[PDB]
């Protein structure tokens, strides 16, 4: 019966464009959004999901609504041939998150990392800054390649929560035959 | 597959860190450094005779590709069939690759320059007016790739080699320059590139010079230094003088394809004086004589009426001439460019405008007061 | 069926597991995108027609 | 002052000639136009100056200041 | 594995039993969609035609002066009228 507006993240960069795994790396993150958005149904009817793109653009394609019906529409046929960006893809959720229709819900946004990220270290430490005084929690989720260990998202994670935070927990899955199950082990309940 | 690479090893500076690099990235299954790598190996400036080796290995690639840009792939693809250097089974290779791609990405509208870039040295009359108009009908609903547009500026180049191309070259030559932005290559050729757009320009039906030319910098930063004179002769014809020295000088200096249209010119700045003498005096007395032209344009008395009914046909002025006085009224209706040097006495101009109007005002408002409410 | 024939026997590492694996594998993609953009349009004009 | 609303238009072209590419929303022009109920129940509104219909000598002058 | 002739020859003949299925039906949903935008057409198009108010019948008498003209419906009394824009 908990009250937060879970924002999925997911990457349609050009990086997508190759499959690691045994299936699709398309694959891989759409079954990955549908074993979060039936998580979050199943624990409370009372919350919300909404997708956001961040390649070459964060154009909302949906809205932040608690149907599901328009994300699995819309979940398919993505197109991935964008150039990632996530330094404004964090800007544009926070401004989702206040633009909603209560302000009873808890604030939870979940990312999909598909790509590898080029950004500045002060870029990320003053989104880090800004979300330690607006209170918002935000969890990183890698998927495909991934450079393991990284300095810009374990800092990242670190100025996110410190000193006694939440526990947004870095997923680092290894390129394989696996599943999300390194992501319905914690993130799915211990989030 | 990694014997085919161990013995490929080979023919390239520094083999061993950068083919165990690409064998490695080929067990990963990633398809981005993996192509970038395979795009350095072709813009590698080698003889590059490893086309049968690679073939296979391209071969390799799209058995089970199903992931990649067939952007980079056409565009990869059509360096290698250039150095293959087999005109035969080219246009039949490119087909090939043209039809197993239909997809939703417009790699077809590279591909149809890439089929007249590689057949347009012989029998250019039969295909080649249809893969024009092929490209630029299916140039709609995306201006956004800005290659498409480049490869057709470069076919159109190479149908500049034809008998009439003349107009639409030079307005091509300006939308190619209006699409690129960068620059990244160097002088010696783009010193060529503006010498055929001081040609194109010259050599043309409707076009006099058309300002905001001289001032794309391109062409005047590279030859201010070499030959001095195509420069030199834009300058005369923005003046609008006959300057009869200077248009001779270019007439020693070009031998080709100027003895052809050295009467062209010569009625082109005829045309030409006429709208610098009407700028020339600020509609002041626009009621220009007989001598006037005469002089400036160097013509004969018998031919200033055919002078000037030619530019009343093209569309420079909408004057009309009389001839019971022998001269010729004048309604300036084709404007220009000019510099800061009619900037100033504009600016005077319009402060008399300013303050005419405002001290009119002040008569009105002065003396209509009590009838004002 | 002479065709399907004709193409294995002369080759073996040209169009057999090449040419097979291009129009099966680039129809089935759009016969899987085109399975469900046609549905999602055809349930939302069955929505507007109510 | 006298300044009405403004109104642009979306259109896609490089820019000129030979200049970079951008948008360059060109302007169109705009007028006011009521309805019958829409311009009938405006003057039910104002009720303070009116401003009648054909001036007598001391509206059009002020037309031309 | 490698490239046989019996592998191979009945590697795809398992497929276009399946690449054909999946294409079969495709030409039927889309006569479905086609022939439900005609039913979709015929409805918008009585959407148009609900947002109707008849006009009255009536002749012209006479001209009174340039916007007054003198009409009257089949048994209706006479009216003083004018014209819209452009008549």
């Amino acid at each position: 019966m908990v009250l937060e507006s879970t924002m999925v993240c997911v990457d349609n960069s050009e990086y997508m464009r190759n499959g690691d795994f045994l299936p699709t790396r398309l694959q891989a993150q759409q079954d990955a959004v549908n074993i979060v958005c039936h998580s979050k149904t199943r624990s409370n009817p009372e919350n919300n999901v909404g997708l956001i793109t961040l390649a070459n653009d964060c154009e909302v394609l949906t809205t932040l609504t608690p149907d599901t019906g328009r994300i699995l529409s819309k979940l398919h046929t993505v197109q991935p041939k964008g150039k990632i960006t996530f330094c404004t893809g964090i800007r544009v959720a926070h401004l989702a998150l206040k633009h909603r229709q209560g302000k009873n819900h808890k604030m939870r946004i979940i990312a999909f990392v598909g790509s590898p990220v080029e950004d500045n270290e002060k870029d990320l430490v003053k989104l880090a800054k800004r979300l330690k005084k607006e209170k918002v929690n935000v969890d990183i989720i890698n998927f495909g390649e991934e450079e393991v260990n990284t300095e810009k998202l374990t800092a990242f994670v670190n100025t996110l929560n410190g000193k006694d935070g939440t526990g947004s927990h870095l997923v680092t899955v290894p390129p394989g035959p696996s599943l999300a199950d390194a992501l319905i082990s914690s993130p799915i309940l211990a989030g | 597959v990694p014997g085919f690479l161990q013995q490929s090893q080979n023919s390239g500076p520094g083999q061993p860190a950068v083919w165990h690099r690409l064998e490695e990235l080929y067990t990963k299954k990633l398809w981005h450094q993996l192509t970038l790598q395979v795009l350095d190996f072709v813009q590698d400036p080698c003889f590059a005779q490893g086309d049968g080796l690679i073939k296979l290995y391209e071969n390799f690639i799209s058995e089970f590709e199903h992931r990649v840009n067939p952007l980079s792939l056409v565009e990869i693809i059509l360096h290698v069939v250039r150095q293959m250097t087999d005109p035969n089974v080219a246009l039949t290779f490119l087909e090939k690759t043209r039809e197993k791609v239909k997809s939703s990405d417009e790699a077809v509208i590279l591909c149809k320059t890439a089929i007249g870039a590689l057949k347009l040295n012989i029998g250019d009359l039969q295909v080649t007016k249809e893969t024009i108009e092929d490209v630029e009908e299916m140039l709609n609903n995306l201006p956004g790739v800005t290659s498409v547009h480049s490869r057709f500026y470069d076919l159109s180049s190479k149908y500049y080699q034809t008998i009439g191309n003349h107009a639409s070259y030079y307005k091509d030559a300006l939308r190619f320059l209006g699409c690129v932005d960068i620059k990244d290559l160097p002088v010696s050729e783009q010193q060529e590139r503006a010498f055929t757009l001081g040609l194109a320009g010259l050599l043309g039906e409707g076009v006099f010079n058309f300002g905001e030319l001289l001032m794309h910098p391109v062409l005047e930063s590279l030859r201010n230094t070499d030959r001095q004179w195509l420069i030199d002769t834009l300058y005369a014809f923005n003046s609008g003088n006959v300057e009869r020295f200077q248009t001779l000088k270019t007439a020693w200096g070009q031998q080709p394809d100027l003895a052809a249209n050295e009467a062209q010119l010569l009625r082109k700045i005829q045309l030409l004086c006429l709208m610098e003498m009407t700028f020339t005096r600020p509609a002041n007395h626009r009621q220009l004589t007989f001598e006037e032209i005469a002089k400036s344009a160097k013509i004969t008395v018998n031919e200033v009426e055919l002078l000037v009914m030619k530019a009343l046909s093209v569309g420079l002025v909408k004057g009309s001439i009389d001839e019971v006085d022998k001269r010729v009224h004048m309604t300036w209706v084709q404007p220009r460019v000019l510099d800061l040097q009619q900037i100033k006495g504009m600016k005077d101009r319009l402060e008399f405008w300013c303050t005419d109007v405002k001290s009119m005002e002040m008569l009105v408002e002065h003396q209509a007061h009590d009838i004002l409410t | 069926e002479q065709d399907g024939i004709g193409e294995e026997v002369l080759k073996m590492s040209t169009e057999e597991i090449i040419q097979r694996t291009r129009l099966l594998d680039s129809e089935i993609k759009i016969m899987k995108s085109e399975v469900l953009r046609v549905t999602h349009e055809l349930q939302a004009m069955k929505d507007k027609i109510k | 002052l006298g300044l009405p609303t403004e109104a642009y238009i979306s259109v896609e072209e490089v820019h000129d000639d030979g200049t970079p590419t951008s948008k360059t929303f060109e302007h169109v022009t705009s007028e006011i136009g009521a309805e019958e109920a829409e311009e009938v129940g405006v003057e039910h509104l104002l009720r303070d100056i009116k401003d009648t219909t054909v001036g007598t000598l001391s509206q059009r002058i002020t037309n031309q200041v | 594995m490698a490239d046989p002739r019996d592998k191979a020859l009945q590697d795809y003949r398992k497929k276009l039993l399946e690449h054909k299925e999946i294409d079969g039906r495709l030409k039927e949903l889309r006569e479905q969609l086609k022939e439900l935008t005609k039913q979709y057409e015929k409805s918008e198009n009585d959407l148009k035609a609900l947002q109707s108010v008849g006009q009255i019948v009536g002749e012209v008498l006479k001209q009174l002066t340039e916007e007054k003209f003198i009409v009257k419906a089949t048994n209706g009394p006479r009216y003083v009228v004018g014209c819209r824009r452009q008549l």
